[PDB]
């Protein structure tokens, strides 16, 4: 019944929070790949929803990480936008986390269907706030129209975080981790 | 320890307990909780799925009692034609063969019951009912007992599709024993390819999956950027 639906939503809110708490750690990559993975360092740009790769990838003032995922074509993209500047120290083993201001993800291939529509873009504008931040997640729907996750009926809202968003957050945290470990 | 290290230590011990070989205290706790969940769920197919799961676990518990009694009765026999070392070892090997064959039959009966528990859960078609914590708890318990029944008899390749279905359910992917068993079963399959001189694609497939679940089990129990995590990553890289 609706009790189980409520518990499921809470577990999913916490799962996206725990991974966002790990994703905020990828600041360690600014002073710093697994196959088919390409990382760019850059800055939040344009309208604030997209990440612009730096001319100087190693620059100390980069505040966004842009990660592209390929397979057999581009399958996925993530942009981690961080609040705050980086530590002056050039050694990445000493760098600390920065709460994310935003997480922007794109799905190009291996698209998931939520009630038969593709959410190709997900825009999280409060990734390190209260786990229950569905009103901060914009969904761009293709059959791309803007919907807010908090206005999604619920199963639907649960399927969104279970099938699309948590998994992408986890996939990218793992890829950023592999890159870090390989160069650290 | 930090709040995360204390939490992790507590959770690994609870997970090791969760995968503990069955006994009477665990049986009692498990089924009293499942029956309370069944009353909350109020779904006839879940009730039937539980009735079959419990029958399967009962088969396992009945066998454990049989094995002790059988070995006892054999130990108490006088062996007049046991003058030579080879006679003693032969008789021991015959005992072990009878025990293993009876355990194999108990496993087959227990898995027929687990299969029936799954077939009844399959009849819950409403997606709001399949997402029930009660549904996920029972389904996890059925797969866990199924994995263990096969594991005990060294039927490791057979445990892979069930471990994989298990980890897809309700954050079971964050369980250290689940990844330990997957890694061990994948290791067995890798060794089978090396011993039988099988294809390279399967050698690397099984080796890859062993290393993924080896590293993930390590990450889960010891933590990211732990001496142990760094070690396994450096061996793989």
């Amino acid at each position: 019944s609706g009790k189980s639906m409520a518990d499921t939503e809470k577990e999913l809110d916490d799962n996206i929070s725990e991974v966002n708490k790990r994703l905020r750690l990828h600041t360690v990559l600014f002073k710093m790949l697994p196959h088919k993975t390409v990382l760019y360092k850059g800055k939040p740009s344009a309208d604030g929803e997209r990440c612009e790769a730096a001319d100087k990838q190693e620059a100390q003032d980069n505040t966004c990480l842009h990660l592209e995922v390929f397979d057999f074509a581009k399958f996925k993209k993530m942009e981690l936008f961080f609040e705050g500047s980086n530590n002056a120290d050039p050694d990445p083993r000493k760098e600390q986390p920065r709460n994310l201001t935003k997480i922007r993800t794109y799905i190009y291939q291996n698209n998931f269907l939520l009630e038969d529509k593709v959410i190709s873009v997900i825009a999280d504008v409060a990734p390190n706030g209260e786990p229950a931040h569905n009103d901060k997640i914009e969904l761009f729907y293709q059959h791309v129209g803007k919907y807010i996750l908090s206005n999604v009926e619920n199963p639907i809202r649960n399927n969104f975080k279970k099938q699309f968003y948590f998994k992408n957050l986890d996939y990218f945290d793992k890829l950023f981790t592999k890159i870090f470990d390989y160069n650290d | 320890l930090t709040e995360d290290q204390k939490k992790k230590k507590k959770e690994i011990m609870e997970q090791e307990s969760l995968w503990k070989n069955p006994d009477f205290k665990g049986y009692n706790k498990t089924f009293q909780e499942l029956h309370q969940l069944s009353k909350t769920f109020a779904n006839n197919q879940f009730r039937l799925a539980l009735s079959n799961y419990q029958s399967g676990v009962n088969t396992i518990m009945k066998n454990r009692d049989w094995v002790e009694q059988y070995r006892k009765e054999e130990a108490e026999k006088k062996r007049l034609d046991e003058k030579w070392y080879w006679q003693k070892v032969d008789r021991k090997a015959r005992e072990e063969r009878v025990v293993y064959r009876e355990k194999m039959k108990a496993k087959q009966d227990a898995l027929n019951y687990f299969s029936k528990a799954i077939n009844h859960l399959d009849e819950i078609k409403n997606p709001d009912l399949r997402e029930r914590p009660e549904f996920k708890r029972l389904l996890s318990d059925v797969y866990r007992s199924w994995i263990m029944a096969e594991y005990d008899l060294q039927n490791l390749p057979q445990t892979i599709p069930i471990l994989e279905l298990y980890i897809e359910i309700d954050d079971n992917e964050k369980e250290y024993p689940a990844h330990k068993y997957l890694a061990s079963a994948y290791s067995f399959e890798e060794n089978m390819i090396k011993k039988t001189k099988g294809p390279d694609d399967m050698l690397f497939k099984y080796r890859y999956k062993k290393n993924v679940h080896l590293l993930r089990a390590t990450e889960l129990k010891y933590g990211k950027d732990s001496p142990e995590y760094k070690h396994i990553v450096n061996v793989i890289n």
